[PDB]
């Protein structure tokens, strides 16, 4: 059934280790020209709230400890927020290169 | 080859119009019936952006897309924005009609209004007034505007100074939702015949049928603002109501605009036998430049006196016009001088009418004010049927109507209402 | 009486304005004028790739 | 209808000579108004130094006087009609047009006739429209597209007529009277350099029964045996730079030397210019602009405008871009514009010419589709290139362009050719002339 | 009276003065409200209403005695101040050049009774208006319109 790759799907986000460290799945993208170009995109609480998780991240990565059990982000509280933007992104930046092509 | 104007009405109450004119450039308008004029103070401003928003994220064509595709078939996609009503005008390659159809109907019925591509068209909008504003005329009329009406005309054409930054695209959308119907609209093409365009209004634009706010009378308010701006010439316009759009003192007032003159004829001429500069020269020795001004709507138009002079003898130029315009409320006026009005309108007409821009604006305005075509011959016989003794009542009715005044320049001599 | 303070109360700061100073193309011819009134009222044109434009 | 039915639909131009070697040319149409024009072949190139400003002179002075109607007799007869009056003069053809109401071109003709050969010049006049053109001269510095215009035809034609420009200078028209006047309009306004052009609601026998009638017997023959020859203007690359730092706006003008007229080369390099494109602050492309001077231009915000010029006279051309700017992106912007330029020489894609092409040929059909512009390109194709070419034409000789053709003559225009740099701002990041060069050959060819 | 006559009909936040002065030549006496953009025109027009009241003279003595006691109150505060006193002295000897005492002012200010106050209240009510407005102004009320 599909629950034994859910499972690999959560050992996978226990053992990334980035639910530790009180960030969501798209906090921890790396930051280029398509990213950074989506990640202009965001209302400014959402950016807020994800500037403040990544500054969490690195007050708790400096200080070596994580936050427990209960502060953890579970995979069922995980929110895919970026994708609707970086995925319009990713279609813009194809169709430009599409038209760049022809 | 040119065999007729086709002109008809979808049922759900649409104007759709189109002309063969075997033209290797067609030209599709869409004219809606929103400009500056429907919104109010909440939502001011937002015509300007919607203005400006021509090239950005459509549902179905990106930004890119609809950017790369305009000025890769070849053609112009442009707006006009008179206070009453806007058109999205564009022109193209007749061999590829329809992308650029389908491309100004994406703009139109189906935008998206992305929230990012607004924040970058903020500083736009601020370039684009700096820019337009450049024009010493343009802050006169909007001022002009902003006086001679209480609400519902009265606001402004350009943004204001503190709503860039505060235009949301909800606000874009709600303006959208409301105000740009299919019942509202009406859409004319020139070069291009009526089936593909019938087809194009069966496809994409026959969606909307709630008509939305729709305006609230524009009450005549009357007043001055008058501003400083430092420069030697100040910029003066006295204005009165006159009739609207589709009265019987609309062709009288637009006869008397042209009695009172409003064209500059010979080009680097004297603009001899026009009233308004007859009447100032006689007395002033000083550059200057008078003319007539009509604003007509569809509520209510205005009339009015334009003075451009130096600053040491604004009061003579006004003062000198305005002595003018109540010598011909009294009727000291030639019937001559009224077949060269006549005559000077029916010409400015056919200047309207002659190039296809602007055929199709003024077909798109005769689609938005009526329904039905009226043509040009029966204009001219409107025209010639003004009576010399309409143009007198017209004068009268500017001379007894409230005043409104905007000026701008070294306001030292410039007279006031109390003085006119 | 005869004052600033003692006509309005709290509005002399706002009729008083105090101010510490130490520490506590221009058409000049009327035949090139010819053009700059105002026939038409407002139109406002913007493009894509043409520029602005006002009917008067 | 396709576009080649559409210009084959498009109606004909009709050219005839009359007897005292006038040429009237009709475009017969369907508008109700009518623009008749004469187009004079006399401007900055065919007058010496002595009498500079006398074009500008007689078209301010040919409407306020007239030998049958005096005074503000001509402003009488034109606003009981309704006709306007434009009048343009350029370095090489001047210009009388008129607009108005195809009823009225019995009047009208007549009066085009009273304005060119029968233009009294009376002394106060003179004397009034000299002020005139002295204030002018004084409002027109603070328009800096014309001036720098006007700069860089100082400076790319030197010792040659075509370095002075339509204005005059302030000695030249302030030492001109009326015999020098009455001299340049007996020397320069022949009739056989002499075109009267209509535009729709008009028969050719009515043009040609009533030029006949009134605007016939028009001089035909020189006095001492003086007839002027066209020269060619010798292009000189060089540079001016008026640096004024107060004024808040770099106007910055590149050009090259150019084909002409009557060349085939000047449909592919205005179509390299549709390639290079315009700009302006209120075009609302954004950075999605296809033009790529222009995408990078609003990408890192450099300047303020570009338009791209093909200014073709009679031997000779200016080719180039004026570009406003602010004071710390002249630099930048020189090296995308000459990037752009070397690009299109070098390595000029297909969707590139079939862009610029489409751009063209938008250009060619909404230019004429107005009556001013058609009576405009009749009179001047009437006297440059020998006849109203077709739009069919200029489409066949915009379809044969390319790639590889748009790549060779470009290369043999623009590539390592001298400049022509003009500048009337702060002009400090302007790059010096040997920099200009240097950008002017690629190292990667 | 200006705030009663607008509290009993506004529930929004507000402010209601009333603003006096008098120049050389010639003076300026009005209404300045603060308010919500929604209910200003109830506003304007309750304080134009109760203005109109004392035009036609709704008065109570022991409140124009009041508004006597509150002028010499006021004029007290700008006395006891000595940056108010030199700035009292400075304005009284450039424009009038005598320097009244003060307690002569409590004097004038005793002087003046009710009717002056109806007087310059219908001078007031019926003079040409000018009127100065800033914020959101969809329910703003013209001078036309008071």
């Amino acid at each position: 059934s599909s629950k034994w790759l859910d499972g690999f799907r959560k050992w996978y986000y226990n053992a990334a280790g980035f639910n530790k460290l009180g960030l969501m799945r798209d906090d921890t993208l790396h930051e280029t020209e398509d990213v950074k170009e989506a990640i202009r995109r965001l209302p400014e609480d959402l950016y807020n709230d994800r500037m403040f998780r990544i500054k969490r991240a690195l007050d708790l990565t400096m200080r070596h400890q994580i936050l427990p059990k209960d502060q953890w982000t579970k995979y069922e509280e995980d929110k895919f927020y970026l994708e609707p933007y970086l995925k319009e992104v990713i279609r813009e930046r194809k169709e430009r290169e599409e038209w760049a092509k022809k | 080859q040119p065999q007729d104007l086709e002109f008809t009405k979808l049922p759900n109450g649409l104007v759709i119009a189109s002309l063969e004119n075997y033209a290797p450039l067609s030209r599709i308008g869409l004219f809606v019936k929103a400009g500056s004029r429907y919104e109010d103070s909440n939502n001011l401003g937002t015509s300007h952006l919607l203005r400006l928003a021509s090239s950005l994220t459509t549902k179905g064509a990106s930004s890119f897309k609809i950017t790369r595709g305009i000025e890769a078939v070849g053609g112009k996609l442009s707006v006009t924005a008179t206070r009453e009503n806007m058109a999205y005008t564009v022109e193209g390659i007749r061999s590829d009609i329809e992308i650029l159809m389908e491309f100004l109907l994406n703009v139109t019925t189906a935008p998206e209004f992305r929230r990012w591509e607004v924040a970058a068209l903020r500083s736009q909008l601020k370039i684009d007034k700096a820019v337009a504003f450049q024009n010493s005329q343009t802050r006169i009329i909007e001022n002009l505007h902003d006086v001679a009406y209480k609400n519902a005309l009265a606001n402004p054409l350009y943004c204001p100074d503190y709503r860039m930054g505060k235009i949301t695209s909800e606000e874009l959308h709600y303006f959208v939702q409301n105000h740009f119907t299919s019942a509202r609209m009406a859409l004319v093409g020139l070069g291009v015949s009526h089936s593909v365009l019938k087809q194009v209004a069966e496809q994409f634009l026959n969606m909307r049928g709630g008509l939305g706010l729709a305006g609230a009378k524009a009450k005549y308010r009357g007043g001055e603002i008058r501003e400083q701006n430092g420069d030697n010439l100040v910029h003066a316009a006295i204005v009165a109501e006159s009739a609207a759009i589709g009265n019987a003192e609309a062709n009288a007032f637009s006869v008397l605009q042209h009695l009172l003159g409003a064209g500059p004829h010979i080009k680097r001429g004297n603009n001899t036998t026009s009233l308004l500069s007859q009447s100032v020269a006689k007395g002033s020795h000083q550059p200057f430049d008078v003319s007539a001004f009509n604003a007509s709507y569809s509520d209510s138009g205005l009339f009015g006196i334009y003075t451009i002079s130096q600053a040491a003898a604004a009061g003579e130029v006004i003062n000198a016009a305005y002595n003018q315009v109540k010598a011909v409320a009294q009727g000291n006026l030639s019937s001559a001088d009224v077949q060269a009005a006549k005559n000077k309108l029916k010409a400015g007409y056919l200047m309207s009418v002659e190039t296809s821009e602007g055929f199709l604006s003024e077909i798109g305005s005769q689609a938005l004010a009526a329904g039905s075509y009226m043509p040009p011959s029966t204009v001219l016989q409107q025209i010639d049927s003004v009576a010399d003794a309409d143009v007198v009542k017209a004068a009268k009715k500017f001379v007894s109507g409230k005043k409104s005044m905007a000026a701008s320049g070294n306001l030292g001599h410039t007279p006031f209402l109390d003085e006119l | 009486m005869l004052s600033v303070a003692a006509r309005s109360g709290p509005f002399a700061p706002v009729l008083s304005a105090t101010s510490r100073g130490v520490a506590g193309r221009p058409f000049l011819c009327r035949e090139s004028l010819s053009g700059q009134a105002a026939a038409r009222p407002l139109v406002a044109t913007v493009g894509l790739n043409v520029p602005a434009s006002v009917r008067f | 209808a396709t576009f080649a039915q559409a210009l084959q639909s498009v109606p004909e131009t009709q050219v005839s000579i009359l007897d005292n070697g006038l040429r009237v040319a009709s475009e017969q149409s369907s508008h109700a108004t009518c623009t008749v024009g004469v187009w004079i072949d006399a401007g900055s190139r065919y007058e010496t130094e002595k009498n500079n400003g006398a074009g500008y002179f007689l078209e301010h002075l040919a409407f306020k006087g007239t030998k049958n109607r005096p005074g503000n007799a001509l402003e009488k007869e034109v606003e009981s009609i309704g006709a306007h009056l434009n009048a343009y003069s350029t370095r090489e053809h001047t210009a009388y047009l008129i607009k108005a109401l195809s009823k009225d071109l019995p009047k009208v003709v007549e009066l085009l006739a009273d304005i060119v050969q029968n233009s009294s010049l009376e002394d106060s006049q003179i004397e009034k429209e000299r002020d005139v053109i002295l204030r002018e001269m004084q409002e027109n510095d603070a328009s800096m597209q014309n001036v720098v215009f006007d700069y860089l035809h100082a400076t790319a034609f030197q010792g040659t007529p075509l370095a002075q420009a339509v204005e005059g200078p302030s000695e030249n028209v302030r030492r001109l009277s009326r015999t020098d006047l009455t001299d340049y309009l007996n020397r320069h306004y022949k009739a056989p350099r002499m075109v009267l052009a209509a535009a729709g609601g008009v028969e050719h026998q009515q043009l040609l029964d009533l030029a006949q009638k009134h605007l016939s017997s028009v001089s035909r023959v020189y006095e001492e045996d003086a007839v002027p020859g066209l020269t060619p203007c010798r292009f000189t690359g060089s540079e001016i730079r008026h640096r004024d730092d107060a004024l808040p706006l770099a106007h910055v003008a590149i050009a090259v030397e150019g084909p002409g007229w009557a060349n085939p080369d000047n449909v592919t390099l205005q179509v390299a210019n549709a390639i290079i494109g315009h700009y302006d602050c209120t075009y609302g492309g954004g950075v999605h602009l296809s033009s790529p001077l222009a995408s990078v231009a609003v990408a890192n915000k450099l300047c303020q405008s570009f338009q791209t010029f093909n200014i073709s006279y009679s031997d000779t051309g200016l080719l180039g871009a004026h570009f406003v700017c602010d004071a710390m992106s002249i630099d930048d912007m020189v090296f995308f514009l000459q990037g752009q330029w070397m690009r299109l020489c070098t390595s000029a894609t297909e969707s590139e010419v079939t862009r610029g092409k489409n751009i063209l040929r938008n250009a060619l059909v909404s230019h004429l589709d107005g009556t001013t512009p058609v009576c405009e390109d009749i009179g001047r194709s009437l006297l440059t290139y020998g006849r109203r070419i077709p739009l069919a034409e200029w489409e066949s000789r915009i379809q044969e362009v390319d790639a590889q053709m748009l790549r060779d003559i470009c290369s043999k225009y623009f590539y390592d050719q001298c400049p022509a740099v003009a500048g009337y701002g702060p002009i400090e990041q302007l790059p010096d002339y040997n920099r200009i060069r240097s950008g002017m050959f690629w190292l990667r060819f």
